[PDB]
């Protein structure tokens, strides 16, 4: 309901929320809407759970294949098995889709595929329902080349706007951090972001 | 036709197997023990021939990200086998949920063997296959598989022509007393004192090739990496 | 044994195979060698001035940076190349990146080997010398009847194939810190055309082709012009 | 790389006998003596197991599977053939009568499935057939216990206590020679073990035969199956009082 | 040389006219023994020879005779199943390039047409009804 | 609905050591009567089928059935037994996911390897409804629904038994405008059988 | 296939004495929402051949993708695959025509408009028009969507028939199409500001000019608006 | 022999012994001459009759306005082979509304017969090929042989006693590339060519046929009272 | 119907309600919903009976398959997967809705699924149509700290809440506790606050008061 991923400086931080709703009822209050694809290269995922789930399945499957036979894929792989996935089945699933990883060659790279099966680069990317509300502020606060704590803040601060601001948006902000060092993970409860 | 395809003769055998079992046999010999929590493969790169570029010369294989194959036979059956184990392993991954257990991928290529023995229009691969890994729920696990069908499990295991004077020291070995080392790196250096014991030649650090399954990962040690056990023997 | 492709012999040798290697023995001589950077050669026999010059193209261009010559059955060849083209196309289709070398040699290999698992087929009587660049840099494979195929610094085979193998062992030894580009295409004139006296009372053309980072932007081009005539007077002097 | 092999490898002799089928029994017969005896409230399967190597896992490989939770086999012949047959076995247990039914099938129309699938690959194309020849060994309500035998012509007969393997003979007419009508499960275990170290040339302890058991019930096993093979030590405390 | 392996092309014609495999087959029968099914509740068959190939043919005549039941709602005449199970056997025969059945049946029926009967068939696929054996 | 189309009505009820199984025998096309003598409830063995709704579906199923239970017992040389019939009724049920059949059957019997009575209901695409007081299928359920929650006693002799259905089935036919035309009960005791005709009005 | 969801804006084309000119923006409008922006609407093809796609725009990368195999698999084995045996913009318009008919006849259309222009190897200019259905025509000024409304008629008003073609200049072409772009600026609810052109000339060839913006627009005079009465 | 059964066996020197027969089946056929030139391409074939009472069998078939080929050998191979090269020319023609290349014709043929070399079940084919083309490229020649070998030349000859053809367009090959100007002369070069490899035989209007293509010339065929003057 | 699954520290405890309706009329007043994959795994599901019984008996079935094939005791996940690939090929279709919990070499686990093959995990979950109010008695009475008589008591709390006040659901309540290193989960039908008062008068007819016409 609120996606974001943003490249700064030495990898990329994806950003989520945590609110699944099945109508005006919350069915999961606390949901894990960011999946491991591969080791790195690995973003989270809106609209409809279940296209969502299955796609990222296949997508995993098939880079296990590709890292056994051919090396190590790259950022840019994963999005084309996104994209082909989405796109061949255009008329057959509404997920809506941001890929974001990091490699030694790029140091951070982040794609969006909409509904339709497009697919584009971009240096930040913002989905969901509720980021229809952040689109003027997060035009307005981005900055290439930022530390990480800038980019955590920056994150909180876009994804504590789209859940005030969204009825179906919005638990914990979950947080996933890929650099050289490793993957990080990081919570934000409701009480930090509100104040 | 009974030596031409695989049917049985009067007496009860398959000829072809068995020929494809002398194929089996360039003549390089590979060993694989499992210590305390690891499991090591070695295997002799024989490279006589100076034009040909020697990080391609391999005959293992990183099925899995735990699961590691040693081949002994000709190269595109070897390429053959691995391919098809990859392609298991990812499948078996992807359909139950969890990574395939190396005797369960040894079982699957032993059926898929046992097939093409009783087809009449497919001929038995002519390779050994040995599957290495650290099992989740068995610890370090060595499984084997011919061409006949057959597969098994090994404490340890040799696979080439002198294979028999190699299964002889380790069966005394292990009546003096698996290995009881904690690193992998002095089970590697005792695999490589075992075969120089059998096989002796004094490897260099380019007639080696060493794998190392561990419970994380199985991967491959580099011509710089190998030389560093040889060195620690010497020195000892 | 020597009857259905599918047959182990008693000492486990296929025949049909060897067969098909007697079959490439007979082929005309193609060399390549892999530079720091990638360079192939071969040598085309000139049968009757009937024929029209630089009109019988042998190397194979696959994607825009793979380049192939073989030698033996030329349709066999110009089948396994049509095979390549489509394992390429499918593979930058599926990761719109193009195929690296290695994937490549393992899709060709695994192509030849399952060639070699039934009788209703016969093996390929080429033998196959590829190459080029990815961003991994410079690669050169030899596959062979069997299946099996290796990297080389190096790669020889035809007729002249022994004498041709001897040059390309020679300079490497003399070349431990590799050949430039202009520096490989000359040497393979020179090695084409010492390997060329197996045959001597038969007029040949030379072809040579490049695939390197710099001076061809890492695509496969072939060597025409004034660089071509220079590589042939060099061949020509030694 | 077409199949091309649409016609069928076993024909008839001009004596009349199946080439195919004799060379696959003849198979069979250079195999590993394993018996099975037929009890008033159990049915004991054993046989002998051989290492191929010293420093091969014997555990790794079992010679006894479970068909179903009330019905186990045992081999001799081809191991792999066993193997993939028992594979098929246990598809055909659940694909067949236990999805439609929801019962497991009994003994009887497991064998029959069994025989069926082994007569298959002496008929149709680009086959042979499989070298082994299985014993059976079930329980099912109405039909009590029951041992079967399944060849690899496909034909299967009902046994109260047979035996197969290269000492299948002396087998044979040692449980013959005294078989009577009181027999227990704990007396058919005693004598197939007698059976078994008459049969074997030495290395008689627990860690070379395995042996598995049908009858009564096993809720303790539940989380009960009528199936239970013995554990090694078990076996050793059974021959210390031999 | 895709396959040269066919066992002397089972169904093919001899120079004198007849058929190699299925007097081999009437050979295992008439070396197996001396002739216990039941088709249905008024038809049962006595086999000879490959006791699985009759399990076979005896589960196919089961599967036919309840179509023709549940088609007909009547019981079906012993001579409707017995011509159909020869037919099955014939064709094996003719064409298919496998191995014909070695076996032989014995039908005793009983229909409301005739009245008690008996036949028997072969692996030629040929059934005849006989006064008694 | 298909199931409104041809009517019926179809109950059964459990006794000390027996059943009881009662069913109507209106057959008519949609308010025109057609057939006073079409009887619902068929037999296999020693379990009984009574089968509600489409009557062409009825008859399919009564065929289907009968076919089953034949193959059945050539193969296992035995008697099917109830329970073994639900589950088989249920799985043909459920293997016409998309195209079921629009009927109502009702399975009931006495085992004969314990005795104890058996009686289960189904949908349209097979699940099973395994009642120990009873089991109600027609076009007017709620009519038997409540008709058999008062007038119902555990372990009655089949002497009461067969008075308790009859009057159940006969109140709720009487108040259902698509079933009637005479009416049928079984009571099945241990390999005994009695087969009753009531008599009813005519509507 | 069946709705488009991300939709590209209006191409125009137009041809002059020595080539052709096309221009089209750079939006990836999602409706009422302006998404993307920075997408490049001009495929060149060869040295010869500017393809202008409009509409959705996971189609055009499709077809683009279909473009580069083409241009691939046209080099194969093909020695003159650049002097003489080069793709032309008739070769490339008829398979895109041919792939568009067999999409629609299927039910399964590419929701694209899409205008081919280029040079002939003999010189004659190439200007073409396909969409869904499979539709083609030709004429000396194109435009796809709203600009067929609006670019069309400003057009028109340079090159109106044939016989005008050689009387246009370069210079007059681009101004008129750089008019035509400014007015769609003004009219269209989904034109963006930046756009991209494509020259395609007999004797200098192929020219691209990205990352062009509206200019000398007039904003003053609705100063002097207030209220509706 | 115990390698030649099939096409799918290897010979222990290397051989296929079906691709030969089929090589040797063609050189029981009728000689037949092509030649080119920068501006134009001429076949000349000579026709065989069963007796004095059938016809003369055609020897030229025309594929497209653009190319044209001469068969020697099986002829049911060669319509087979030149029903696959009209179906490709209009395919090339429909698809891209390109006109196809010569050497694109070649590759295909090249391609068609090889698959027919290696798979069990079929047989290589048991014609020889002389096709003549026009394109953009200028005018091609290509001589194609069922074992899947296409080569480009100037001038060939295929059939039965073609070395005398062949020996000429060798002797004369720098006379008969610069005839541009008269396809008139081109076709009395390939008929005096072709006089070479008759064995006791006259040219006669009933069994000389002449097909031309050329840069403004349609692929055309001159056949009985046509070739009066070539004579 | 109401189902609710509880993850303590070392386990997972799986309620439900025993009532099955079709329309306004209750069908079965003791219904079973707890359906038995594996003997350590467990499984309850609401929406269509028939389709959630007889997935359940498949994915069982190839749990059973694979537990023969490899050896080895079967997981959690497996038959999540396989629950979640099977009800997503056929889009929804199926009708059912499952809550799957067990215990496994790996330790214990509970998921949640829908019809549609998405799945989602938690320490407590509620299914059905009287879902809503076990939710609110959750989410009142949990606690990370959780033993084994807690959690088997918030369940029937939960379902309880749901029996009361939905009219979807009704009469008993059935339980399963897993644990890890051992069986239990035998509970068959805990608590039974439903039952029926005796009737005020006796309707047992005198023998011979239905007309016969004919026997």
């Amino acid at each position: 309901t609120s996606i974001m991923a943003v490249t700064f400086k030495d990898g990329v931080i994806l950003g989520a929320d945590s609110r699944t709703t099945t109508g005006a009822y919350i069915a999961n209050r606390v949901t894990d809407k960011l999946t491991r694809v591969h080791d790195k290269i690995w973003c989270c995922r809106s609209g409809s759970a279940a296209d969502t789930q299955a796609i990222a399945d296949i997508v995993q499957y098939h880079l296990e294949l590709y890292t056994s036979q051919y090396g190590t894929p790259s950022t840019e792989t994963a999005a084309s098995v996104f994209k082909e996935l989405c796109y061949e089945n255009k008329d057959n699933l509404t997920a809506g889709i941001i890929v974001a990883g990091y490699d030694d060659k790029n140091k951070g790279e982040v794609y969006t595929i909409p509904l339709g099966g497009s697919v584009h680069k971009l240096p930040y990317a913002i989905a969901g329902s509720g980021s229809t509300f952040i689109y003027g502020y997060c035009d307005k606060n981005f900055r290439e080349n930022m530390s990480k704590e800038e980019t955590v803040d920056f994150i909180k601060h876009s994804l504590s706007q789209a859940i005030k601001w969204d009825g179906s948006s919005g638990g914990v902000i979950r947080m996933v951090v890929l650099t050289a060092a490793g993957v990080e993970r990081l919570i934000f409860y409701p009480d930090e972001y509100e104040q | 036709y009974d030596r031409h395809i695989t049917i049985f003769s009067p007496e009860g055998r398959l000829y072809q197997v068995e020929y494809a079992f002398k194929a089996t046999n360039t003549n390089i010999n590979s060993l694989a023990v499992r210590g305390k929590d690891c499991t090591v493969v070695i295997s002799q790169k024989k490279v006589p021939d100076k034009l040909l570029d020697p990080t391609t010369v391999s005959y293992i294989f990183c099925i899995s990200r735990t699961i590691g194959m040693v081949v002994n036979g000709p190269i595109p059956d070897a390429r053959n086998a691995a391919l098809r184990a990859k392609a298991e392993a990812a499948e078996f991954r992807y359909k139950y949920g969890y990574d395939m257990p190396c005797d369960v991928l040894a079982k699957r290529m032993a059926n898929l063997s046992q097939i093409y023995t009783q087809r009449a229009y497919m001929r038995p691969l002519g390779v050994i296959l040995t599957f290495v890994s650290v099992d989740e729920e068995l610890g370090p696990s060595i499984y084997k598989t011919d061409p006949a069908g057959y597969y098994v499990g090994y404490k340890a295991t040799a696979t080439g022509p002198k294979q028999q004077e190699i299964t002889t020291n380790l069966e005394n070995h292990f009546k003096k007393s698996h290995i009881n080392e904690e690193s992998w790196e002095k089970v590697v250096e005792f695999a490589i004192t075992h075969m120089i014991d059998a096989l002796g030649t004094e490897f260099s650090k380019n007639d080696l090739e060493v794998g190392v399954a561990t419970k994380d990962k199985f991967f491959t040690l580099s011509a710089e990496n190998i030389e560093e056990r040889l060195v620690a023997i010497a020195e000892q | 044994y020597d009857l259905s492709n599918s047959v182990f012999s008693p000492d486990g040798r296929n025949f049909q195979v060897e067969y098909a290697v007697k079959a490439v023995e007979n082929g005309t001589t193609s060399i390549g060698i892999k530079c720091n950077d990638v360079v192939f050669a071969v040598e085309k026999l000139i049968t009757s001035k009937l024929l029209v010059p630089q009109k019988n193209v042998k190397i194979q261009v696959v994607d825009r940076h793979i380049g192939c010559v073989y030698s033996g059955l030329i349709p066999d060849g110009r089948h396994l190349v049509n095979r390549g083209r489509e394992e390429a196309a499918s593979f930058k289709k599926l990761y719109k990146t193009p195929i690296p070398i290695p994937a490549f040699a393992d899709r060709l290999g695994q192509y030849v080997q399952a060639h070699t698992l039934y009788n209703s087929v016969r093996p390929f009587g080429v033998s196959t010398i590829f190459g080029g660049v990815d961003k991994n840099g410079a690669h050169l494979y030899m596959l062979e009847p069997s299946g099996s195929y290796w990297g080389y610094k190096g790669a020889a085979t035809g007729k002249g194939r022994q004498s041709a193998k001897a040059e390309l062992e020679k300079l490497v030894d003399h070349h431990p810190e590799g050949l430039s580009a202009r520096e490989a295409v000359k040497q393979a004139a020179k090695i084409i055309y010492l390997a060329h006296e197996d045959n001597k009372e038969k007029d040949f053309e030379l072809e040579i082709s490049w695939c390197s980072l710099s001076e061809t932007n890492g695509l496969h081009k072939f060597v025409k012009g004034d660089l071509l005539q220079e590589a042939i007077d060099f061949a020509q002097k030694e | 790389m077409t199949d091309r092999y649409s016609f069928s490898l076993t024909t008839f002799s001009p004596s009349g006998k199946l080439g195919q089928i004799d060379y696959a029994l003849t198979a069979v017969k250079q195999g590993v003596t394993s018996l099975g005896i037929k009890a008033t409230n159990g049915v004991v399967i054993a046989t002998e197991k051989k290492s191929s190597s010293p420093l091969a896992m014997s555990e790794t490989l079992s010679k006894v599977s479970l068909l179903t939770p009330d019905i186990g086999a045992v081999y001799s012949g081809m191991g792999p053939d066993y193997r993939v047959l028992v594979d098929k076995s246990r598809k055909v247990a659940h694909t067949s009568y236990k999805r439609i039914y929801g019962e497991y099938p009994p003994t009887k129309l497991l064998v029959s499935e069994v025989a069926k699938i082994m007569q298959e690959a002496t008929q149709s194309g680009g086959v042979r057939p499989f070298g082994v020849s299985l014993l059976i060994a079930g329980h099912d309500e109405f039909n009590g216990f029951s041992l079967y035998q399944v060849d690899p012509s496909g034909s299967y007969f009902p046994w109260k206590a047979t035996a197969i393997g290269k000492g299948s003979v002396a087998a044979k007419t040692f449980l013959e020679k005294r078989w009577n009508d009181e027999l227990e499960l704990e007396d058919a275990i005693h004598i197939a073990l007698l059976t078994l170290k008459e049969s074997v040339e030495g290395e008689f302890n627990g860690d070379t035969i395995e042996l598995a058991i049908i009858g009564d019930e096993n809720p303790d096993l539940l989380g009960g199956p009528r199936f239970r093979k013995l554990t090694s030590q078990e076996i050793n405390d059974r021959l210390e009082a031999l | 040389m895709g396959s040269r392996r066919y066992d002397s092309r089972t169904t093919i014609f001899s120079p004198e006219g007849r058929l190699y495999q299925v007097e081999y087959a009437l050979e295992s029968i008439s070396h197996a023994g001396t002739a216990l099914y039941k088709l249905n509740d008024k038809i049962a068959v006595a086999v000879a020879g490959l006791t699985a190939d009759a399990e076979i043919l005896i589960n196919t005549a089961r599967i036919h005779a309840q179509n023709y039941l549940k088609t007909y709602n009547e019981d079906i005449p012993v001579e409707i199943l017995v011509r159909r199970l020869s037919d099955i056997k014939q064709g094996y025969t003719q064409h298919g390039g496998l191995r014909p059945f070695g076996v032989s049946f014995i039908y005793a029926g009983y229909d409301d047409r005739y009245g008690y009967q008996l036949y028997t068939s072969n692996p030629s696929g040929n059934y005849t009804g006989w006064k008694a054996i | 609905d298909p199931s409104s189309i041809n009517g019926g009505i179809v109950v059964a009820m459990t006794g000390k050591d027996c059943v009881a199984i009662a069913c109507d025998l209106r057959l008519g096309s949609q308010s025109l009567g057609v057939s006073n003598k079409f009887e619902k409830i068929f037999h296999y063995g020693h379990v009984f089928l009574g089968i509600t709704g489409l009557a062409t579906d009825v008859t399919t199923l009564n065929e289907m059935f009968r076919y089953k239970t034949n193959l059945y017992k050539l193969k296992e040389e035995r008697a099917i037994e109830p329970e073994t019939f639900t589950q088989l009724v249920s799985s043909s049920l459920y293997e016409r996911r998309f195209g079921p059949y629009f009927v109502g059957p009702v399975v009931a019997g006495i085992n004969s390897k314990s005795g104890k009575p058996f009686i289960a209901g189904f949908d349209l695409i097979g699940c099973i409804d395994e009642a120990k007081d009873f089991i109600v299928s027609g076009t007017a359920s709620d009519q038997l629904f409540g008709m058999c929650e008062s007038l119902y006693e555990p372990n009655l002799e089949p002497e009461d038994l067969f008075e308790t259905i009859s009057q159940a089935l006969l109140n709720a036919a009487d108040r259902d405008a698509l079933s009637g035309w005479g009416a049928v009960v079984y009571i099945i005791k241990k390999d005994e059988v009695v087969k009753r005709y009531l008599k009813m009005r005519q509507d | 296939t069946q709705q488009p969801i991300v939709t590209g804006t209006s191409v125009i084309s137009m041809k002059y004495d020595n080539g052709v000119i096309i221009a089209a923006d750079n939006l990836g409008s999602y409706g009422s929402l302006l998404r993307f922006n920075g997408v490049e609407r001009l495929i060149p093809v060869g040295d010869n051949t500017v393809v202008g796609i409009s509409g959705d725009i996971s189609d055009m990368q499709h077809i683009e993708r279909l473009l580069k195999d083409l241009v691939t698999e046209n080099a194969y084995d093909n020695p003159l695959a650049d002097a003489e045996e080069a793709l032309e913009p008739s070769y490339i318009f008829e398979y895109l025509a041919t792939v568009m008919y067999q999409r629609r006849s299927k039910m399964n259309p590419l929701w694209n408009a899409i205008i081919v222009a280029g040079v002939q190897s003999n010189g004659d200019q190439f200007l073409r028009y396909v969409n869904l259905l499979g539709v083609t025509y030709s004429s000396p000024t194109l435009a796809t969507g709203f600009g067929a409304h609006m670019a069309n008629p400003l057009l028109r008003k340079v090159v109106d028939r044939e016989s005008d073609i050689p009387k246009t200049t370069v210079q007059v072409a681009e101004e008129a199409i750089v008019n035509a772009m400014r007015v769609l600026y003004y009219r269209d609810a989904r034109s963006s500001r930046n756009f991209s052109l494509a020259i395609i000339d007999k004797n200098t060839g192929l020219t691209f000019k990205k990352n062009l913006q509206v200019e000398n627009m007039k904003w003053d005079f609705a100063k002097d608006i207030k209220g509706y009465g | 022999n115990n390698y030649d059964g099939d096409t799918v066996t290897f010979s222990p020197t290397g051989r296929l012994f079906q691709v030969e027969y089929a090589l040797e089946a063609i050189k029981q056929g009728s000689v037949t001459v092509g030649l080119r030139s920068n501006t134009h391409a001429v076949l000349v074939a000579l026709k065989r009759n069963a007796d004095e009472l059938s016809s003369y069998q055609k020897k030229i078939i025309k594929c497209d306005e653009h190319m044209g080929l001469s068969l020697a050998g099986l002829a049911p191979d060669a319509r087979v082979l030149s029903n696959y090269l009209r179906q490709q020319c209009n395919y090339s023609s429909l698809v891209f509304n390109r006109k196809l290349a010569v050497e694109r014709a070649g590759h295909l043929l090249c391609d068609k017969a090889q698959k027919n070399t290696q798979s069990y079940g079929g047989r290589p084919y048991g014609v020889g090929l002389l096709i003549i083309g026009y394109d953009k490229s200028g005018a091609h020649l290509l001589e194609f042989q069922p074992s899947g070998n296409v080569t480009e030349l100037y001038g060939t000859a295929i059939g039965a006693r073609s070395q005398g053809a062949k020996t000429y367009l060798e002797r004369t090959l720098d006379t008969f590339i610069k005839i541009d100007g008269n396809p008139d002369e081109l076709i009395k070069a390939g008929v005096e060519a072709i006089s070479q490899s008759l064995r006791d035989e006259s040219l006669t209007v009933d069994n000389l046929s002449i097909a031309i293509v050329g840069k403004d010339t349609p692929f055309t065929i001159y056949d009985g009272e046509a070739v009066a003057k070539y004579i | 119907t109401t189902i609710v699954g509880v993850k303590f520290n070392n386990g997972v405890v799986i309620a439900a309600d025993t009532r099955s309706t079709q329309g306004p009329i209750v069908a079965d007043k003791n219904c079973a919903k707890l359906h038995r994959i594996s003997p350590k795994i467990w499984c309850a599901g609401a929406g269509t009976a028939a389709d959630t019984e007889a997935v359940t008996q498949l994915i069982g079935s190839n749990i059973e398959l694979h537990s023969l094939y490899t050896s080895r005791e079967p997981r959690v996940v497996s038959a999540l997967q396989m629950l979640k690939q099977h009800l997503f090929k056929y889009q929804g279709h199926i009708g059912a809705y499952l809550i799957v919990a067990g215990v496994d070499p790996t330790g214990s686990h509970l998921f949640s699924i829908h019809a549609h093959g998405s799945t989602d995990v938690g320490y407590y979950l509620s299914l059905g149509s009287g879902s809503l109010a076990a939710m609110a008695v959750l989410e009142s009475h949990w606690k990370q700290d959780l033993t084994k008589e807690e959690a088997i008591k918030l369940a029937s709390d939960a379902i309880q809440a749901g029996i009361w006040n939905d009219l979807g659901s009704g009469s008993n309540v059935d339980v399963c506790v897993m644990e890890i290193g051992k069986d239990a989960e035998y509970l068959r039908n805990y608590l039974t606050p439903n039952v029926r008062e005796e009737k005020q008068k006796s309707y047992k007819f005198p023998r011979g008061t239905t007309a016969v016409l004919k026997e």
